[PDB]
């Protein structure tokens, strides 16, 4: 949240941005996809001497669909792909002693807890 | 009893997706500018880099939620410069190149409905507002994309490459799906354009009104502005101390003794900071909830033809329509309701020679003097005939069977 | 580990041990120094039972969406799309990975389009003729009716066809012949 000075050291190719001020990163003309985020539509990624430039990332490749209101297109070849999906079902069983994890082997520190009513139970 | 009419309806339906990110500095919120403060916090072990942790996880899963939502076309489709149709006027809802920012009507009204110093003091204490990731230009732009592809190439192109069709049959394939015959749409098409316009127009004057529609949209962002005055209110207090100044208290007190009361401090600005912390995580998993539930209501009322009852509105379901409003999406479903209505009397089955005819993919109906052959969700009635029905056993077994006869077209044909 | 961690840190008192400070403190003196390192582990143990009941929760969130994918995915056909992948579902078959699972889904996609010329009906006698199911198109010279997801061209017959009026409302019907099958045979 700084405008760019009031940072304490400059450099070489400073760069305003909507999400604060980048330091040691080219900026370029280009629109690629997003490497690494930034903010407010800012994507910066390492490339060709070399060095990290920043951009706003491009959301794909733009095509027109040739519609018209007497045209259709029809497939005539097929493809049988498969793909595989990742979802996790469980996690790992704990269980705690309470009156072992605060006091341990201790005597008079377990007298000394008893007086909170029912937090370990 | 058999509809006659229909009635093509448009409604509207809110979901948010996420909500505004936010990060608190431990340190800076409960000391401020002071040492003494920092090594007392130290000497407790390691409370602030767990919340520090939690408040960034919560603040990348809000950037995700908003990708898995839109972001889900691999293209950007664009609508051709001819507009034809058939007769619908998707003007209303299809992005204005005029505005520089690209967004509909209906966007710029849910834009300007909603309402989003109080910012100042959270900024001078620690508080901060990290900025989205995706701008809400660029968000109307997968909106857009969306829209293009639904209404040029179907379902298409959500499962392979779009492949172009004309509307009309678009719009017939999908009367088709849900039991009624494409001659209904050729035959009525002129109507079906008209009662869609205005089901459009309708819409934009229900948000325009003095109407809350909004809230379920507003509710979020009120909770969210909320939470963060109790957590700047709880840093003035004494809790115990003689003044809620840390900077009074270093400035009349030697340390040996500044130390109890720097202690009770502490012990409440942090326990006033973890309360906050364990609302966020709450709100947070009710936030992703409620996105995952958007994310697969836009993939499947938008992106093909639902067939779950209510899912996709009341009615049944032909198309929907997404925009974007700021903190979530809306979906605008467009329905079939059978409107008026008649009286006939049926029966199971026709006796024709002994032998029991069962309809095709229809019912059997009579006006009180003759009997004919209809589809179940609209009224176009039909000669019996033998390449119309099907026959199975004999006419003793069916409880309700009654009498008449099959024209059995193929005979005079011969004659 | 982190919760191992809260055990070394002092929390205001002399010394983090336990056995430390009452070996070389009087009882009513070290009484308060326990009482404060009770207090800072009791809070260092609710923090992570709450951290556990939330994350419970949001793993349970996965549990029965995984339960639902496995009844719908694989002990049957799914139609929700982009539910059981990408494209038209076929099936899937379940593999088991350490706390979860792992879906293969086969599916199918359309690889090679072709463009064409089409119609919303044809019209005979004065009858408009609507295919029963599929859709007209056309090379350029003649017409045939053809399913949705596959090009195979196929003549148009009456027993491949049906009618509903006439072709006056109909708003872009083209001429063209139909085979009526029967005649040839009768002959
Ligand atoms: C950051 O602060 C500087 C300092 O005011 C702003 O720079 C000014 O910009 C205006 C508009 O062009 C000029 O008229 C001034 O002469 C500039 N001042 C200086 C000292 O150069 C800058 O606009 C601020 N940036 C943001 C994003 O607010
Ligand atoms: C549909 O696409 C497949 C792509 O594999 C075509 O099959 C290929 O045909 C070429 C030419 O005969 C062979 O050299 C390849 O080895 C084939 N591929 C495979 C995997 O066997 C197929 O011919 C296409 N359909 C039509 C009708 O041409
Ligand atoms: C089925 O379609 C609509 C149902 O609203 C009817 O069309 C309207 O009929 C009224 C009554 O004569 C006219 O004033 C309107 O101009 C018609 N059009 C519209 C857009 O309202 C139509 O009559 C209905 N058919 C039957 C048989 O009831
Ligand atoms: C679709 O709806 C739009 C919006 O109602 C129509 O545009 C109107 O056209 C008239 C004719 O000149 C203008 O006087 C209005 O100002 C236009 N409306 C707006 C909001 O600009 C349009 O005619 C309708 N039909 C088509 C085919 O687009
Ligand atoms: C029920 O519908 C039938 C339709 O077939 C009506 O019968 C028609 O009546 C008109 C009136 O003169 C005749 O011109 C037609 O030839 C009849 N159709 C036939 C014989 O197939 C019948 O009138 C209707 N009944 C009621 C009570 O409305
Ligand atoms: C429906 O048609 C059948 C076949 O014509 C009728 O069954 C016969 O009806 C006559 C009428 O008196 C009886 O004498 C016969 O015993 C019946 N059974 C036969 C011929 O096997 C039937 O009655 C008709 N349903 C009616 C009139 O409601
Ligand atoms: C469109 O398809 C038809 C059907 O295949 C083509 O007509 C055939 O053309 C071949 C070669 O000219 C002849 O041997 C066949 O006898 C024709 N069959 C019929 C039923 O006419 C037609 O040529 C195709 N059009 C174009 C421009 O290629
Ligand atoms: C489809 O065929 C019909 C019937 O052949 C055509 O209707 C004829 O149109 C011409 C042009 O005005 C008239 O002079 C004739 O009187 C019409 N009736 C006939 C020939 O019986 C119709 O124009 C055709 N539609 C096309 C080719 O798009
Ligand atoms: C990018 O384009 C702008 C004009 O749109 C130009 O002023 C600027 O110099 C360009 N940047 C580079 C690195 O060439
Ligand atoms: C059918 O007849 C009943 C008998 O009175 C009537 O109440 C009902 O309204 C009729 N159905 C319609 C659609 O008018
Ligand atoms: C279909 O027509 C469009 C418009 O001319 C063209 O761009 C496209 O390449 C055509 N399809 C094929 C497979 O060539
Ligand atoms: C398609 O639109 C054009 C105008 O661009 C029109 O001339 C043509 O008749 C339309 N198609 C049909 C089948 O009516």
């Amino acid at each position: 949240d700084v405008n760019c000075w009031r940072v304490y050291s400059t450099g070489s190719n400073v760069f305003q941005t909507r999400a604060g001020c980048l330091i040691g990163a080219e900026h370029v003309n280009n629109s690629y996809e997003c490497d690494i985020p930034i903010g407010a539509g800012i994507c910066a990624s390492y490339q060709t001497s070399q060095s990290i430039i920043a951009y706003t990332m491009s959301l794909g490749a733009e095509n027109s669909v040739a519609y018209s209101n007497n045209s259709i297109a029809i497939p005539t070849n097929f493809t049988i792909s498969v793909t595989t999906e990742i979802l996790p079902v469980s996690m790992t069983k704990t269980s705690v002693d309470c009156t072992m994890y605060i006091c341990g082997d201790s005597t008079e520190c377990s007298n000394l807890l008893l007086q909170y009513g029912s937090f370990c139970t | 009893a058999i509809p006659t009419n229909f009635t093509i309806s448009v409604t509207t339906e809110i979901l948010p997706v996420s909500m505004t990110k936010t990060s608190v500095d431990c340190t800076m919120y409960i000391c401020g500018d002071s040492t003494e403060c920092s090594n007392l916090l130290l000497q407790y072990g390691s409370f602030c880099t767990q919340l520090n942790r939690a408040l960034t996880g919560i603040a990348v899963e809000q950037d995700k939620n908003t990708q898995e939502v839109f972001a889900q076309v691999k293209q950007i489709y664009k609508t051709p410069p001819i507009k034809d149709f058939g007769g619908f006027n998707f003007s209303q809802i299809l992005p204005d190149p005029s505005k520089p920012s690209k967004r509909s009507f209906i966007e710029d009204l849910l834009f300007n409905k909603v309402t989003l110093d109080l910012i100042c003091a959270q900024k001078f204490n620690g508080l901060t507002v990290l900025p989205p990731l995706l701008t809400d230009e660029m968000i109307a732009q997968y909106t857009s994309a969306l829209l293009a592809g639904t209404i040029t190439s179907g379902w298409t192109f959500g499962a392979g490459a779009a492949l172009q069709i004309p509307f009309a049959m678009q719009m017939a394939y999908r009367f088709n799906g849900i039991g009624v015959t494409q001659n209904v749409l050729y035959e009525n098409q002129k109507l079906i354009a008209n009662q869609f316009n205005s089901a459009i127009g309708k819409i934009q004057d229900s948000l325009s009104s003095t109407a809350s529609a909004l809230g379920k949209l507003q509710d979020v962002v009120n909770q969210n502005a909320q939470a963060l005055n109790t957590l700047v209110k709880q840093l003035s207090s004494n809790f115990g101390a003689i003044s809620s100044v840390l900077n009074d208290i270093l400035s009349r007190l030697d340390p040996p003794e500044a130390e109890v009361q720097i202690d009770r401090l502490i012990t409440g600005r942090l326990q006033s900071l973890q309360t906050y912390v364990t609302q966020q995580l709450i709100r947070a998993a009710e936030i992703r909830a409620s996105a995952n539930l958007a994310a697969t209501k836009m993939s499947e009322c938008v992106l093909g033809q639902s067939k779950r009852v209510d899912f996709c509105g009341k009615g049944y379901h032909l198309m929907s329509f997404p925009q974007s409003a700021p903190h979530g999406v809306v979906f605008l479903h467009v329905t079939y309701v059978p409107a008026q209505e008649k009286n006939f009397t049926t029966a199971p089955a026709i006796c024709h020679d002994g032998k029991a005819h069962f309809p095709r993919e229809g019912v059997f109906v009579s006006n009180g003097t003759h009997w004919f052959v209809t589809q179940r969700n609209f009224y176009e009635p039909q000669i019996i005939t033998t390449d119309n029905t099907f026959v199975s056993g004999n006419c003793d077994v069916v409880i309700g069977i009654v009498n008449n006869t099959v024209y059995d077209p193929l005979q005079p044909e011969l004659d």
